[PDB]
């Protein structure tokens, strides 16, 4: 897992890998690793799969329920607050990295949650297996003030060199854009890598599998 | 008769707990206050549900020969 | 992590290095260890990272609700001694070391040092965290009674720097704080502000 | 009849006659507040009558600060108040731990108003006989006036009274709203000041009042000092 | 009427009294006299004690507690032999712990509060049963008493029973030698004192005396009828 | 890590009587190789007809000490007598069964008179187990002083030797004899004896020296 | 406290007529760092007791707080009555024994010294609850160093005086600066007598490296 | 009209019948005055003395608190000591966790939410006490306190409580407070509770005084007998 | 591991309007088969079927509880479930004993009630749903069974390919592992129809 996040001038932009693995093999591809908390809220998950999963689920269900009552989009710290108390009462035990973003009325904030309920507010963070090379290209191409564009290729190189580095990593690349006016999700923005090819056909014909028995039961359609 | 039952039950288990206990056999009048601490119990001073909010419409007549020989002693609604 | 605060004379310097790791990855360089429990309380924050948080978080709660009821400006010793509590009450679970300093009118500037296991100590000057080990005789042999506030801050910066030189969980900028009745200036060194000190250069 | 005498039942006609009983406990006092909005201000007065000479008039107030930035004041059993003023602090610094950003102030009426609806709906305990008027700033929405009721009511409102002369207060204060053409801070001040000074008739002077404000310059609830409300109150006079 | 406020304890009534804890405190008026009284060196309790019937035993009225302190009972048995179950475990607890003899003063204390406890809260009656506590502890001699309202006393000399006042009065005509006195000379005069409220008719008797004995170097014995005589015999007459 | 035990040593002893029963026990206090105390005593007086004495964990002494001092108040109130020997032992029994599972490392031998008016021991285990015995040892030093015990007082093993009933002057001098020894060959056992005879009359305690480590 | 944490070593007492003194060492040791060299690990219970400790200081400051409220509250009932040194003795016996059966030890061990009723007291505590009284103690490493010379000197000796009972403390804490790396030189030195408790500040041992140019 | 039966009612005119009923009862009360000057607060109690038979130093009226505080109560005896247990209690939690001596305003805003509880529920009735809080620290200052049974707490300059609360009241009034010292106002409190006191109605009285002050150091404590009895002389005298 | 103790392979397939979910038969205690008839393929629906490889008893014990679950929803939504809401209630069920957790690898296949469409997705140990459009497996036999899907699979089949597909991989995938085997059946789910079919196997 790559996943990793970046502050530009007017938002924020996320990124991660599509690639879900099960031991050394690759069990999913395709996976979506970017979580809706809000409309304004996006984060990225991290470690183990299924506690990223109801983690965020759960954070964006207290959230829309806030957000409802106080009748005002809701706020990063509060999700940032939520998402740490949460992890910390659970002392580690439910496994999620956590790269949290979103705009609100203060601005674009981005949070990093590791699972011990540790949180860092940063202008660009990464997690997972591939945090580190991820990191490595935020290191030496970051810079303040970017446009979109520029930090949707940052994101992109660094999600990137996570997914040729890293084993763990690998597939189509995802990116999020949140702005204070719009937000853009976009499901694959780049597709590195594509499977080749297969040279010959082995579709078997009718008749190919032997079958000891059969049951044919009609459906009702209506 | 019913709470009667219920008194006797209390103090069969008494004896047999100070047998337990100490390998020897409760006093009359041990026995006597066992079972009216029980009767008193209609108060309500405890928290505990299972205690009958009545007192115990029932008299009682406990006699056996003890350290002292014999003894007779009556107990009352009150746990007197 | 290293941290540092000494008492002069109506307030406190406290002063702390940037880096967080997590085993031999600098997870985060620019981190900030001082906190705000108060307007004039600040916890240094050295030990794990989610403890620390969580403490300040809590503690910050109970102070600023205490201080509201009361309608007075709450104690660094008050600050202290809730912080001495909950280290104490979860000392198995817990692993932190803070150093509370701040300013309260009644006992002026005050410096607190909270280690692992809930002990409360009260210090001319305290420090912690795992490179305090390295300026134990740096600040034996530096410190000198009644220093100025300035003074103090130069001696916590050349403090630091040595610590993070000498330590590689100690690192990044150094982050300095000075509380007193006037109010907080906090500033951070950083690459040439950062004191330097020769190398043996054979 | 045996409608009243315990909240839950319902009366024939279903109006629950016991929370009315309890919003005539805040008229027995025999004192009254008074809020109104401005543009960029809110303030709060309201009577401050020391019975006895011995009584401390430092202790003796109305007004009271749930956070730094938000101010209420309580009209009705002084008791009351200071009980739900207290669960009024505690639910602000609760939201503040929770959620990361200091609590609004409709939340914070809102979740004192919720509260004494579960008091007014289960049976053993009583509502509490008390209003509660919520001045802050909020930087979206600007200045804010709410008022909590022993019902569960929780409105917002331009300008509020609450105690025994409410209804002229705030036939007063609808007549000041009417011809609207703004409210300063300074302005803000002498309304509130005028609608209690003519609702009461007392022609105050400043040890008999008592007044806090919320500004979008200065965002803390601050009470003034007597001499602050001296110089508000010689103004008024004077003009 | 007036028939309501006083069904229960929690209801207080238009004059600022609680009807029910009256009524308990009617309770020791109920029971056989008790009388106690100290000297510089002693602390003596006394008790006249009634019989169903010729055949039946007469009832206990001095309970010891601990060595160095006992009670006497005029009340509801019931609640004296819970208060006395209390106080041994109190007093045991104390020895486990601090491993010295519980302070009399303090025990009273503790029973005072588990006593008022019921005064306050809707269910559980009012203990009704007066106590008198003697011991010997550090400080010196005491005598209390315990009212079924938990309020407590330190005495020279009381009594509480039924026809008390009778032995109040001699007591009090007689209080100024007790100071001084021999045991012997004490528990004289306590028995003279209860003598004064038994009927004309009836006479101290080995039976229906009890008397109950503490000092510095005396643990608490109750001296039961066939020991109560060597006290008795030096008693004169009735006049 | 923590460990809730240590071995603070000690020896106990006691040898019933006819008319009789001897309760002795030594007086040092040791953790592992320091000595604590030379005068702490492992003879308790529990009633005018009972003594315990208690070898092993000093602080679960301490604590079942205390516990039936209380529990034999307690049941003073409750039955207006005072408890027996076999009662105390069968109540003891009992409490040191309740901690089968986080035990009282205490060695216990209760040695009074009973009802009858003969001298009666009483010999426990750490877990409650216990049994009526003419006499027996019980701690650090069981192992030397109960065989000496057995040939001179049961005459076990002894051809053509006459039994004779247990005197009070042949016991104590036993007695004394056995824990002189225990003090020459057990590095625990030293620096004094108190002797607690029960009879008729009452305790009555005396002290013997023993010889300092 | 499973693990302790910061420690302190060493606290001696000796009963002397008319009263009991006890010393310490004023360093709390983070495992061989003197980290905390100001700590006083000496307190007065109250005017007739005093108690001290050895281990860890956190679990000496609770006990402080928790024995302290307890003397405070007996004072504040104000019958004239007030806890014995035997009595603060009992009670500490009892919690440091439940907390060692609840398997959530106080590491510390503890010196109870108090004179009331014409009779010194001096006690032990130890974290598994063992408790006895003595006419002189000594803590950690000093029941192996002082607690000989303490037991020669009373053994030839039963009964001693105040000067020299303090020469004898001072003479043990000068060994035990000697030969024990955890101790430290500035000590406290705290004296119960009829009149009260006075705990005397940072005292300090003359100490003797003649051998050193022996070599 | 069942309005008045329990306190969880309101009348119709909404008002709480039930403490109102209560606040009636501390009238019964002997009278209790606590006045407030520069050095610190003295407190007054007149307590009658029921029966020559009973001891003196009993059926004390004035508690310490904690050791920087006294209280001196008005009402019902049982609910006045039970109302201590309480306010040590909190007191000593206070001090247990925010680590120094509770401030006094605190301590009357913990209790009188304590009693305040009270008048709420149906199944417990209000308490019985109106009591006084008095402490002196140095940086807070000489600080009085009183609560009614309602849990209304506010300071006071003077203050009464009891059945003879506006005779002494206006006693108290005349007496200027604040530029007094604590060694005089002894002597003002006793002239204040021998006028109040009713002869006829009451047969005897023995007065029971406390203070707290920087004369103790901030300790409240009982007067020295000598100080008692020079007090209780000059009442005397000056009641002719 | 814990889930190799009885063994088992389960795989789903998506066709064009159809789905194919196939499994193994064999239960056995470690090495010795005890029964070649277990059912590891349960019918949730009309057109909706749960497939369990793991533990024998988690599989029967979550198959049960979520027949539970789905009647209870049936009736009181009166409708029935859609797929990916199966999912997500087998997630919620397995995600509740996160911790001692139901050693299962479910694996869900069917038509959607209204459009048809086909739906495919599998779980893991602890609830992490994932949903493919290609195939999803799960078992022992992960490793062999991927990569002969990977080969094996062309998008838009008809059934009969379909079926041909999924017979071919399960057979050759449960050849080349000791404890799955025993036989393997096959279900075909169409809009009209189900079939289902037992393949010839290897019985060793």
């Amino acid at each position: 897992t790559t996943i990793a996040g970046v502050v530009y001038k007017d938002g924020i932009v996320l990124g991660a890998d599509t690639r879900a693995t099960e031991g050394m093999v690759v069990a999913d591809k395709n996976c979506s690793k970017i979580h809706f908390i809000s409309p304004n809220i996006y984060c990225c998950g991290a470690g183990t799969a299924a506690d990223t999963d109801m983690t965020t689920q759960l954070i964006s269900s207290n959230l829309e329920l806030h957000s409802l009552s106080t009748g005002r989009l809701p706020r990063v710290v509060t999700a940032n607050r939520m998402l740490k108390q949460m992890l910390f009462r659970y002392q580690g035990y439910i496994g999620a990295a956590l790269v949290l973003g979103g705009v609100d009325v203060t601005g674009p904030h981005l949070y990093s949650i590791y699972p011990h309920g540790s949180t860092d507010k940063l202008p660009y963070v990464t997690m997972g297996s591939g945090s580190l090379a991820a990191m490595a290209v935020f290191e030496d191409k970051f810079r303040p003030d970017m446009e979109e564009e520029e930090a949707k290729n940052l994101v992109s190189e660094a999600i990137a060199a996570g997914i040729f580095n890293d084993l763990g990593s690998g597939s189509n690349i995802d990116l999020c854009v949140i702005s204070k006016n719009k937000l853009d999700f976009l499901r694959p923005y780049t597709v590195p890598n594509k499977k080749g090819t297969r040279l010959g056909r082995y579709r078997c014909e009718k008749g190919t599998t032997a079958v000891l028995t059969e049951k044919i039961t009609p459906l009702e359609i209506e | 008769i019913a709470d009667a039952k219920t008194l006797i039950d209390k103090a069969r288990v008494e004896t047999q707990n100070h047998w337990f206990t100490y390998n020897e056999t409760m006093t009359v009048e041990s026995v006597t206050q066992a079972v009216s601490n029980l009767a008193l119990q209609f108060g309500e001073e405890d928290a505990d549900p299972g205690a009958m909010s009545r007192p115990f419409g029932v008299a009682l007549l406990f006699g056996g020969v003890d350290e002292k020989g014999p003894q007779l002693f009556h107990m009352d609604p009150s746990g007197t | 992590t290293t941290i540092m605060a000494v008492q002069f004379d109506g307030g406190v310097v406290l002063g702390a290095d940037s880096r967080t790791t997590t085993g031999s990855y600098i997870a985060n360089r620019v981190t900030d260890k001082l906190t705000p429990i108060h307007d004039r309380i600040f916890c240094c924050r050295s030990g794990s990272a989610a403890d620390t948080q969580a403490v300040a978080d809590a503690v910050t709660y109970q102070l600023g609700f205490h201080s509201i009821e009361l309608n007075e400006p709450p104690l660094v010793h008050t600050a202290a001694s809730l912080f001495k509590e909950m280290c104490y009450r979860y000392r198995e679970d817990l692993m932190a070391g803070i150093i509370i300093a701040g300013w309260d009118p009644q006992e002026g500037g005050q410096v607190y040092s909270v280690p692992m296991g809930g002990m409360m100590v009260r210090q001319s000057f305290a420090i912690g965290g795992s490179g305090s080990s390295y300026i134990y005789g740096y600040v034996d042999a530096t410190y000198r009674e009644g220093m100025t506030k300035e003074e103090c801050l130069q001696f916590t910066a050349n403090a630091l720097a040595l610590a993070m030189e000498r330590d590689g969980s100690s690192g990044g900028v150094i982050r300095l704080a000075a509380i007193a009745e006037s109010g907080v200036e906090r500033q951070v060194l950083l690459g040439d502000q950062i004191p330097k000190f020769a190398v043996a250069t054979l | 009849a045996g409608f009243d005498r315990h909240i839950t039942i319902f009366s024939p006609e279903g109006r629950l006659y016991q929370v009315e009983y309890a919003f005539k406990a805040i008229n027995q006092g025999g004192l009254t507040s008074v809020a109104v909005r401005g543009k960029d201000c809110a303030v709060i007065v309201t009577q401050k009558k020391v019975p006895d000479k011995l009584l401390d008039s430092s202790t003796v107030t109305h007004l009271f600060k749930i956070t730094e930035n938000i101010g209420c004041v309580m009209t009705g059993m002084t008791a009351d108040s200071r009980s739900q003023v207290q669960r009024a602090r505690y639910e602000a610094a609760n939201w503040k731990y929770k959620y990361g950003y200091e609590i609004p102030v409709d939340m914070l009426c809102k979740r004192i108003a919720d509260i004494s609806q579960v008091y007014t709906q289960n049976a053993e305990m009583r509502p509490l006989g008390c209003c509660m008027i919520l001045i802050g700033i909020d930087e979206e929405q600007g200045p804010q006036v709410y008022k909590c009721d022993p019902a569960g009511y929780y409105c917002g409102f331009k300008a509020t009274a609450a105690g025994v002369k409410q209804t002229e207060s705030t036939s007063f204060l609808e007549k000041k709203v009417k011809k609207k053409f703004d409210w300063t801070f300074e302005q803000t001040v002498e309304t509130a000041i005028t609608c209690l000074s003519t609702v009461l008739s007392i022609d105050f002077k400043p040890s008999e009042i008592e007044v806090g404000v919320v500004t979008v310059e200065n965002p803390k609830f601050r009470i003034l000092t007597e001499a602050e409300i001296d110089a508000h109150l010689v103004a008024l006079a004077e003009r | 009427f007036r028939n309501q406020y006083d069904n229960d304890v929690t209801v207080w009534s238009p004059q600022g009294r609680i009807h029910q804890i009256e009524y308990a405190m009617e309770a020791v008026k109920q029971g056989s006299a008790t009388v106690g009284l100290k000297s510089k060196t002693h602390a003596v309790l006394v008790a006249l004690k009634r019989a169903q019937s010729e055949l039946a035993a007469h009832q206990k009225k001095i309970l010891h507690v601990d060595n160095h302190i006992g009670i006497s009972i005029a009340g509801l048995t019931a609640d004296a032999r819970l208060l006395c179950n209390f106080m041994r475990q109190e007093c045991l607890d104390s020895r486990f712990v601090f491993d010295r003899p519980l302070p009399v003063s303090r025990l009273v204390s503790l029973i005072g509060s588990k006593t008022q406890i019921p005064t306050q809260r809707y269910g559980r009656r009012p203990y009704g049963v007066g106590l008198l506590i003697a011991g010997y502890d550090d400080m010196g001699p005491h005598i209390f008493q315990t009212c079924p309202s938990a309020n407590y006393f330190d005495c020279r000399a009381m009594s509480i029973g039924a026809r008390s006042q009778s032995a109040r009065t001699y007591l009090e005509r007689h209080m100024s030698e007790f100071m001084e006195c021999n045991l012997n000379e004490l528990v004289k005069h306590g028995l003279r004192a209860l003598r004064e409220t038994l009927p004309a008719e009836q006479d101290l008797t080995t039976k229906n005396v009890s008397i109950g004995i503490v000092g510095k170097d005396l643990e608490f014995t109750i001296y039961d009828d066939d020991d109560v005589s060597p006290f008795l015999e030096g008693l004169e007459e009735r006049p | 890590r923590f460990s809730p035990y240590v071995f603070n040593g000690g020896t106990i002893l006691a040898i019933a009587g006819e008319d009789f029963a001897i309760v002795a026990s030594d007086t040092r206090l040791s953790e592992g190789f320091s000595i604590h105390t030379r005068d702490s005593p492992k003879c308790y007086k529990l009633t005018d007809k009972t003594v315990i004495g208690c070898s092993g964990f000093h602080g679960d002494c301490l604590t079942l000490t205390k516990i039936i001092e209380a529990r034999l108040k307690m049941y003073k109130h409750s039955n207006n007598k005072a408890m027996t020997t076999g009662a105390i032992a069968a109540m003891l029994s009992t409490i040191l069964y309740s901690r089968r599972f986080f035990p009282y490392y205490v060695y216990n031998i209760i040695g009074g008179l009973d009802e009858e008016g003969k001298g009666a021991v009483y010999s426990f285990d750490p877990v409650g187990s216990y049994q009526r015995d003419s006499f027996k040892a019980g701690g650090s030093a069981s192992a030397m002083l109960q065989p000496l015990l057995d040939n001179q007082v049961g005459f076990k093993n002894m051809q053509n030797v006459e039994h004779v009933p247990l005197s009070l002057d042949r016991a104590m001098r036993l007695v004394k004899d056995v824990f002189i020894s225990a003090a020459e060959r057990d590095v625990y056992t030293g620096d004094a004896l108190r002797i607690c005879i029960v009879t008729k009359e009452g305790i009555r305690e005396e002290t013997v020296s023993l010889r300092k480590d | 406290t499973q693990n302790p944490m910061v420690t302190g070593t060493s606290v001696l007492g000796v009963k002397f007529e008319g009263g009991v003194v006890i010393a310490a060492d004023m360093l709390g040791s983070y495992g061989s760092l003197a980290r905390f060299r100001n700590i006083s690990r000496i307190m007065r219970v109250n005017n007739s007791t005093m108690l001290g400790a050895s281990g860890d200081y956190a679990d000496f400051q609770y006990l402080k707080q928790v024995l302290g409220q307890m003397v405070i509250d007996e004072e504040l009932l104000g019958d004239g009555h007030s806890y014995s040194p035997r009595a603060i003795h009992s009670w500490l016996t009892r919690a440091m024994y439940s907390r060692r059966s609840k398997m959530n030890p106080l590491w510390n061990t503890m010196v109870i010294g108090g004179y009331a009723d014409g009779e010194s007291f001096l006690g032990y505590v130890d974290m598994l609850g063992v408790a006895y009284e003595a006419p002189s103690l000594a803590t950690g490493y000093g029941a192996y160093l002082a607690q000989p010379l303490l037991r020669e000197v009373l053994e030839k000796q039963p009964v001693l005086s105040q000067t020299e009972a303090r020469d004898l403390v001072e003479r043990c804490m000068r060994v035990l600066y000697y030969r024990d790396a955890r101790s430290y030189n500035r000590f406290q030195i705290a004296t119960v007598t009829e009149k009260g408790v006075e705990i005397e500040g940072p005292l300090s041992t003359e100490t003797n490296w003649d051998i050193a140019h022996m070599i | 009209t069942g309005y008045d039966l329990s306190a969880s009612t309101f009348s119709p005119d909404g008002r709480v019948f039930q403490v109102e009923y209560a606040m009636k009862a501390v009238e019964n009360s002997s009278t209790a005055i606590g006045i407030r000057c520069k050095d610190g607060v003295v407190f007054g109690v007149e307590k009658l003395v029921l029966s020559k038979l009973y001891e003196e130093g009993s059926n004390k009226r004035l508690f310490n608190v904690d050791r920087h505080v006294g209280m001196a109560v008005a009402g019902l005896l049982a609910d006045a000591r039970s109302l201590a247990d309480i306010a040590r209690e909190e007191a000593s939690n206070f001090r247990s966790n925010f680590g120094y001596n509770i401030p006094l305003k605190h301590l009357a805003d913990r209790v009188a939410m304590y009693v305040h509880a009270y008048t709420l529920y149906s199944a417990v009735r209000p308490f019985g006490c109106s009591f006084m809080l008095g402490s002196y620290s140095v940086n807070d200052g000489a600080q009085l306190y009183m609560i009614d049974p309602s849990g209304v707490s506010y300071g006071y300059w003077g203050c009464a409580i009891g059945k003879a609360r506006q005779a002494a009241k206006t006693e108290i009034e005349k007496l200027q407070m604040k530029e007094m010292t604590c060694r005089d106002i002894v002597k003002e409190v006793a002239k204040i509770i021998y006028i109040v006191h009713d002869e006829v109605k009451d047969k005897a009285f023995e007065l029971e005084l406390s203070w707290v002050g920087e004369l103790t150091n901030g300790r409240h404590e009982i007067v020295p007998k000598d100080i008692r009895e020079e007090a209780e002389k000059y009442a005397k005298e000056s009641l002719k | 591991s814990i889930m190799s103790y009885n063994g088992g392979a389960v795989m789903a397939m998506k066709g064009k309007n159809c789905v194919a979910i196939a499994a193994d038969r064999r239960f056995g205690i470690q090495a010795q088969m005890v029964t070649t008839d277990f059912q590891k393929i349960f019918p949730m629906g009309d057109r909706l079927y749960i497939g369990l490889a793991g533990l024998a008893t988690d599989v029967q014990t979550v198959a049960q509880r979520l027949k539970f679950r789905l009647n209870l929803y049936e009736l009181k939504e009166g409708r029935q479930i859609k797929p990916y809401t199966l999912m997500s209630m087998v997630a919620n069920l397995l995600y509740e004993k996160r911790f001692g957790p139901y050693y299962t690898e479910p694996v869900i296949a069917g038509l959607d009630p209204k459009t048809f469409k086909p739906f495919i997705c599998s779980l893991d140990l602890i609830g992490c749903p994932m949903v493919t459009d290609d195939f999803v497996v799960s078992g022992t036999c992960a490793e062999q069974m991927y990569g002969m899907c990977e080969s094996l699979w062309e998008p838009n089949m008809d059934p009969d390919h379909l079926f041909e597909t999924i017979s071919q991989a399960m057979l050759n995938a449960v050849d080349r592992d000791a404890v799955s085997g025993m036989g393997v059946i096959v279900h075909i789910i169409e809009k009209d129809k189900i079939t289902t079919r037992t393949l010839k196997a290897r019985m060793d």
